[PDB]
């Protein structure tokens, strides 16, 4: 019965994600052996700090890593239907039905599903790319992670993904948004209402110079120069070194006159910004300060990458050789005081549209404060779900979707015959979990929620044609209801690129743990 | 001493189970023998089901309801007994995830299984088909099926007109709208308990309305033939009948009377005599005493049907008709189910499938809190017919899926036979079995589920 | 949320597990090549028996498997009184043989269903194969080698030869030819020790108990009258209460002589008997039998006449002797008549020191038998009567039964190979019949195995000569039977080496042994309660 006692190692990780999908989920604290505490709600991302000992629960984990990497969204509609998976087929494995019939079954109810996915989409999305026509999208996304803040980072989200794409229309052959177009930065102090929307990288550090800002003039040129700032000697050894006193007044004069006339040159270019990725000496931010050169420093080389899909900049791997051809072009750079300290910012204004932006965060709380970072890049796949692969088209939410799925598979149980029909509803009432999590998690009554739910899918009208409200789905009230409400109001829905996607992952990944009925292993 | 908490629901689920998980080996002609351990070198190697429970000793309170209920199921009918506890036991153990897992409060369960209960007897009486009652020749077959395979299958032509006459005695057919429904007031007990007397013929044995005693005449010279006697417990009566002994001086007394002084009667007997005459005895039918079998005998019959009576069983020696009773009680019962409505169901297990199909199809419409339980009741009746395939060696997986499905095509008569192992026609192929056993059954494992869910605590004390 | 496929396989598995155990130890003593196996209580009690039956009643079994087991052989003995071992071998070596079949997945109802199809298909086979016997008197010779199958198996082979002739001429002897039956209570059997056991031989009478004590008793007497004498001849008193008063001790003997005046007048009508019949002819004798005590005055009187004087006679033999003798029993000496002396032969009685027996053999028609075992050990006792008892009711069934069939494992191997073929050619049960067939035909061979195999001859070989016989026998257009000869390893001829087989026996031993063991199989569990 080992079999059955693996199901039963799941089962303890399995009430954990019942407490993470919806509103009462919590981020875990995590105390690394490092002494390093990371502290994120999205599952994905915790299962790499969780240190997994059965391998039966890794195929579950490297399922639920797959839902991360491509469409991002939707991990824990993975992990905890996948485990559902094994509850159902608990019983069947324990009425001597054997698992060869019970993996078979599977199959044949997933090609089923699949192929009613179309006749559920009710709206079809426009990529318009407006700043409310996104407010739809994103609005799902946060919820069920942090509660009052969807209305204030709904605005904040969907402005930073108007800046970073052009304008184009019915045009899927190049590619344009991508993951890293979107970075998360946080500050203390602030609150969420003071917080914007910046329409390029953001820069906390200080300039390191006694030039706080440039001027207004247009095209600002920048330069990346990673070759530190020093005199030109040899690449092989060449320390700079004094034997006598003699020397000393040569030495230290050529080092004054070989920068200073380095950097005329380019001041004549019309550089205003340079950007040095190795360290400054001390004479060099002497002779930046009266040409106007704002001084800045990118030791990472992560961030110099997204820069030059900006204004075009180009690194260079010698100094003093100003090319005019690999300079990039930004219209306006401004250092103000954003959170409590004045720091040196990155925007734009008309030309030069930036590809990356950056969304700056403000708040009073350490906790809710990395909450919110971890919770937008789960928002930012939500904008790549939109290309072709059904970008436009949505299915309703809110637990409407696995109940109205109910009646649709054992309608088909009954027609297909042979020892089929115990796997195809034995797979309908594996939906069930997610409209139960819900309602038990917000301390709503099963007797109450729960029979109005399939009381809203199945009713008796006199006709063909369907009417009333198919669109009722699980709700969390928090103030006062009777029964359930329509899910139209809020509109909160769901794309059918993470929906379809998430059935074909937690298919294969219940199918791997009920094909396994043997299990060796070693110690280490 | 005490249990509360959840774990006291699981403990009274898991009494019941245990002891019909068992005895899931004694149902069909299938059946496989027990073999139980007693302290003493005996063994009892019977697969009796009645008479495997009362061996078993048993520790939590629920198991000792289950022995009381099978008691009182082996009186009504002769079979049957191991079907109830199976039924009953099987509804606790679907039930087990709802009222532990899924958290349902156990009312409700209880409250869905009277309302399951109602619906159950509704199909049955649909699936049953009309049957004579009148005919003659109907009836010996219907009770055959508890004659064959037993030591009175050389007498089966005797039997099943004995058995046939000793039914149509204690019934009486009386109906209207006025007084209601007397339903025939038939008692198998008291009314149709028989006598055996030594010597005879089983051909020759017929059954007698009334009291039968074996005291004869107290005086040498007396009437033999009286045209209206009068019998009188204890107005010039024609007969004298004493409860104790009568001394000789009475005998003188009553002779110039016109008067028989009887002796030496038993008072067991003396409520049946009421029947016949309603002494608390005009239009007595015969007052032959001739003696039959080297035997004095007395007629205390009429021309009416009282409904009361001593059947007199006569064969070739006492240790035959030792065996005519326990297989001419077991055989009136399933005769007596006749009469109680002119329908019958059908056997190896279609009754039980019947109920499980239609019970799924209009739960979906009550859309209700109770909608969830019934899935349970509708997988329970399912394990009646599956446990007989279990023991015919055919498939349980594929052999369950295949029947239900016949039902949405074809009819709800399609049973699963013990001796072939395929799905296979119970009318076409000659498989019957009284209705009246299938209401006993539903209704008392339901009743009895029910009061096993309603315990949450065991109380220690005296 | 429990519902369990473990209830496949239970303790089902330990009741075929202890049914193996029984079956190893009763599988070396099966045969005339068997051992004999010996039980001790610790008491003192010892006893040499390889009878299956009669070892498991002295041995207590807690497991419930081996109980219904011993049970099965009640009415075997009581029918037909031979064959328990063989019996139990057939129902513990079905049981390996179904043990495969278990573990891949066979239902037990269709093993259980296939074996009571093979037994009725056996009966059919069953009367071609055995050979009807006439009921003449001729047979006798033909008897002798059919009940050397039940002595040889009991014993060493070295005193079969002694016992075959008393046991054809006990049974015979008060048989006459017709249909009727035999009835083997009449004969008593009696043992004394000191004694070899080759020394057994036929008694045609009645072995008395105490015999008379006397130097001048007669050692043999031929053609005397044998009289029942109901009257006590010890000392008897007065009728009426009185006393004995003497002033001396010369006084006593004229008080105590007048109650023996009673005694003294009947026996002076006993003696003219005597002399009144055939008194001074030859070869005449007159015994008196006198069940009650003996006077030793009388000692000396019946001593001049050549008197047997006997005393203290078992109430049981006395009736046996009315039928033998002829001679009715006589209360009252004045009511005696001359018809009343019966008939008789020829009576020695041997001279030991513990005890004198009265032979009462040698009679017209005595109707009576008696089988008389002496041994020096308690052994010798108790194994030479279990062969007797063995013996008489073997040959009890062929007497009254005129079918015979041959031993040595004949049928079991025949039956084996006919219902292999049979069940191709048919086909009209089941396609999974096969298994329970199958099963039941491997089941049988066990018998002809286990004799061999105590024998010390491979096994292997006298199977393989056996099925190539059978095989040329066919095509030669002829009936020739095979059986297992255990002295050379070869195949023999069953008629001509003469073992032989009743018909009732084979008959419920493998009806009996097929009802048995399957109801093994169908315990599902094995619950412990009533304590």
């Amino acid at each position: 019965g080992q079999i059955i006692k693996s199901i039963a190692a799941i089962r303890e990780l399995h009430q954990m994600c019942l407490t993470s999908m919806g509103p009462c989920g919590r981020n875990k604290i995590i105390v690394n052996h490092l002494g390093k505490i990371i502290i994120t709600n999205d599952a994905a991302t915790m299962l790499r700090e969780l240190d997994i000992v059965h391998p039966a629960v890794k195929v579950l984990v490297m399922a639920t890593e797959q839902q991360k990497i491509d469409m991002g969204d939707g991990t824990n509609l993975v992990m905890i239907l996948a485990g559902e998976l094994l509850n159902v087929s608990e019983k069947l494995i324990s009425m001597g039905l054997s698992a060869v019939e019970i993996i078979q079954g599977y199959n044949m109810a997933r090609k089923f599903t699949l192929k009613e996915l179309d006749e559920m989409v009710v709206g079809e999305i426009t990529d318009k790319n407006d700043k409310n026509e996104l407010l739809k999208m994103i609005k799902p996304v946060i919820s069920s992670k942090k509660y009052g803040s969807e209305d204030i980072l709904s605005e904040l989200v969907s402005e930073a993904v108007s800046h970073v794409l052009p304008v184009a229309q019915q045009a899927g052959e190049i590619p344009y948004f991508n993951v890293d177009s979107i970075r998360v930065v946080k500050i203390m102090g602030g609150s969420l209402s003071n917080s914007t929307v910046i329409k390029g990288m953001v820069f906390n550090r200080e300039p390191e110079g006694h030039v706080k800002s440039l001027s207004e003039d247009k095209k600002h040129k920048v330069a990346v120069f990673t070759c530190p700032l020093d005199i030109a000697n040899t690449e092989t050894k060449g320390t700079v070194l004094l034997h006598n006193a003699q020397e000393m007044l040569d030495f230290s004069k050529g080092e004054e006159k070989q920068i200073d006339a380095m950097m005329k040159e380019i001041a004549d270019m019309g550089v205003e910004c340079i950007v040095a990725g190795a360290g400054v000496g001390e004479l060099a931010l002497h002779y930046l300060n009266r040409y106007g050169i704002l001084v800045l420093k990118v030791p990472s080389k992560f961030e110099l990458r997204r820069l030059c899909r900006v204004c075009g900049a180009t690194p260079l791997p010698r100094l003093g050789a100003p090319t005019p051809e690999e300079l990039g072009l930004v219209e306006t750079v401004k250092t103000m005081e954003i959170g409590g300290d004045r720091v040196t910012v990155f925007k734009q204004e008309q030309g030069e549209i930036s590809r990356t932006s950056t969304i700056i965060l403000r708040g009073a709380t350490q906790n809710n404060l990395d909450d919110i970072e971890r919770a937008i890049d789960d928002g930012v796949a939500a904008v790549k779900g939109l290309m072709k692969p059904s970008g436009g088209k949505l299915l309703p939410g809110a637990g409407a979707t696995e109940i109205e799925l109910i009646s649709r598979i054992t309608k088909y149980g009954e027609r297909t015959p042979g020892l089929l029909q115990l796997a195809i509803k034995q797979f309908a009432v594996a939906f069930e979990v997610v409209p139960r999590t819900l309602a038990e998690t917000a301390g709503l009554d099963v007797n109450e929620v729960l029979p109005n739910l399939y009381a809203a899918h199945n009713v008796t009208e006199p006709g063909a044609v369907k009417t009333d409200h198919l669109y009722k789905g699980v709700d969390i009230d928090g103030e006062s209801d009777e029964g359930v409400k329509d899910i139209r109001e809020e509109n909160i829905y769901d794309m059918l690129a993470t929906k379809k996607f998430a059935i074909n992952v937690a298919t294969e990944a219940a199918t791997t743990v009920l094909s396994i009925d043997q299990i060796i292993m070693a110690k280490k | 001493e005490r249990t509360t908490g959840r774990q006291a629901q699981i403990s009274n689920i898991t009494a019941a189970k245990a002891v019909a998980d068992v005895i899931r080996t004694c149902l069909g002609p299938k059946a496989m023998l027990k073999m139980l351990l007693d302290p003493m070198g005996g063994l009892v190697l019977t697969n009796d089901g009645h008479a495997i429970l009362r061996e078993i000793d048993v520790a939590h309170p629920a198991a000792k309801s289950m022995l009381e209920l099978s008691r009182t199921q082996d009186e009504e009918v002769g079979d049957g007994t191991t079907t109830v506890i199976i039924l009953a036991g099987e509804i606790l153990a679907q039930c087990a995830p709802y009222l532990i897992e899924k958290n349902i409060h156990p009312v409700i369960i209880i409250q869905a299984l009277k309302k399951a209960l109602t619906d159950a007897l509704e199909v049955i009486k649909q699936v049953s088909k009309p049957v004579d009652v009148e005919n003659d020749a109907a009836m010996k077959k219907l009770i055959q099926a508890s004659i064959g395979t037993k030591y009175v299958i050389h007498w089966s032509e005797k039997m099943c007109e004995l058995a046939l006459d000793a039914v149509k005695t204690v019934r009486k057919d009386l109906g209207q709208t006025v007084e209601g429904e007397p339903n025939f007031e038939i008692d198998i007990k008291r009314y149709v308990r028989v006598e055996k007397i030594p010597g005879g013929d089983v051909l020759d044995s017929r059954v007698l309305k009334g009291v039968l005693l074996n005291k004869d005449v107290v005086h040498p010279k007396m009437s033999r033939h009286i045209e209206n006697p009068r019998v009188v417990l204890l107005v010039r009566p024609t007969l004298v009948i004493t409860e104790k002994g009568v001394s000789d001086l009475a005998q003188h007394y009553l002779l110039k009377g016109g008067c028989s002084v009887l002796r030496r009667v038993k008072k067991s007997d003396n409520n049946r005599i009421a029947r016949v005459t309603g002494a608390t005895g005009t239009n007595c039918g015969l007052f032959k005493v001739e003696m039959i079998g080297d035997e004095y005998f007395s007629f205390l019959d009429n021309c009416k049907e009282p409904k009361a009576c001593t059947i007199m069983l006569r064969g070739g020696s006492k240790d035959i008709l030792n065996e005519i009773d326990r297989n001419l009680q077991d055989a009136m019962a399933v005769a007596r189910n006749v009469m109680l409505s002119p329908s019958l169901s059908p056997g190896g297990g279609a009754t039980e499938m019947a109920v499980s199909v239609k019970l799924a199809e209009k739960a979906k419409q009550l859309e209700g809190i109770q909608q969830w339980p019934y899935q349970a009741v509708a997988d329970a009746m399912e394990c009646i017919p599956r446990t007989l395939i279990q023991n015919a060696g055919g498939d349980p997986i594929r052999l369950l899926s295949q029947l239900r499905a016949k039902h949405a095509q074809g009819n709800f008569t399609t049973g699963i036979d013990g001796d072939k192992g395929k799905i296979v026609d119970m009318v076409s192929y000659g498989i019957w079995e009284p209705e009246v056993i299938k209401q006993q059954s539903v209704k008392t494992a339901i009743e009895s589920a029910c009061l096993l869910l309603r315990v949450d605590d065991i109380v220690s004390g005296v | 949320p429990k519902a369990e496929s473990l209830r496949r396989d239970a303790a089902l598995k330990v009741n075929v597990t202890s049914a193996e155990g029984l079956q190893s130890v009763l599988e070396t003593n099966l045969g005339p090549k068997g051992t004999l196996k010996m039980l001790v209580d610790g008491a003192g009690n010892i006893k040499l028996t390889k009878d299956g039956k009669v070892l498991l009643t002295e041995m207590q079994i807690q497991s419930p498997t081996a109980v219904l087991i011993a049970r099965a052989a009640a009415a075997q003995d009581e029918i037909t009184g031979d064959g328990t071992t063989t019996v139990v071998c057939l129902v513990g070596e079905l049981l390996r043989q179904a043990h495969r079949f278990i573990q891949e997945g066979v239902h037990p109802r269709i093993i259980t269903d296939g074996f009571e199809i093979a037994r009725k298909e056996s009966m059919k086979f069953l009367d071609e194969f055995k050979i009807s016997k006439t009921n003449l008197s001729n047979d006798r010779e033909f008897l002798l080698q059919v009940a050397r199958s039940s002595l040889l198996t009991k014993v060493d082979a070295d005193l079969t030869e002694v016992l075959t002739p008393i046991v054809t001429d006990a049974v015979l002897s008060v048989y006459d030819a017709q249909a009727d039956n035999l009835d083997l209570h009449m004969v008593e059997i009696m043992q004394m020790q000191h004694l070899s056991p080759k020394d057994t031989t036929f008694i045609k009478g009645l072995v008395l108990d105490h015999g008379g004590r006397h130097p001048d008793m007669p050692t043999r007497v031929k053609n005397a009258y044998v009289l029942i004498l109901n009257v006590s001849l010890e000392y008897e008193k007065t009728e009426v209460n009185s006393g004995f008063f003497y002033s001396s001790a010369d006084q006593r003997d004229k008080l105590a002589a007048s109650e023996r005046k009673f005694v003294d007048a009947k026996l002076k009508k006993i003696i003219d008997l005597k002399n009144e019949v055939c008194g001074m002819d030859p070869d005449k004798g007159f015994v008196i039998i006198n069940q009650k005590g003996i006077d030793p005055m009388s000692l000396d009187v019946f001593a001049k006449h050549n008197i047997l004087a006997l005393r203290r006679a078992k109430r049981r033999n006395m009736e046996r002797l009315q039928l033998v003798t002829g001679g009715e029993a006589q209360n009252s000496v004045e009511d005696l008549s001359p018809q009343i002396l019966g008939f008789s032969g020829l009576v020695y009685q041997e001279t030991i020191g513990e005890e004198k027996f009265t032979y009462v053999t040698e009679n017209t028609d005595p109707k009576s038998c008696t089988i008389l075992i002496k041994g020096s050990t308690h052994y010798a006792l108790a194994q030479t009567k279990d062969a007797v008892r063995d013996g008489l009711r073997a040959v009890a069934n062929v007497l009254k039964d005129k079918n015979i069939i041959p031993g040595a494992g004949a049928f079991y191997i025949a039956l084996s190979r006919y219902l292999r073929s049979a069940n191709m050619n048919k086909l009209g049960a089941k396609g999974k019949t096969k298994t329970g067939i199958e099963a039941f035909a491997e089941a049988l061979l066990v018998i002809p195995k286990t004799l061999v195999k105590n024998s010390g001859f491979d096994p292997l070989d006298v199977l393989a000569m056996v099925e190539d016989e059978l095989d040329d026998a066919q095509d030669s257009d002829e009936t020739r039977y095979v059986g297992v000869d255990l002295n050379i390893g070869d195949s023999c001829d069953p008629t001509i080496e003469g073992i032989w087989d009743s018909y009732r026996v084979l008959r419920n031993a493998i009806t009996g042994a097929t009802g048995i063991a399957s109801n093994l199989l169908l315990c599902d569990e094995l619950l412990r309660a009533g304590r």
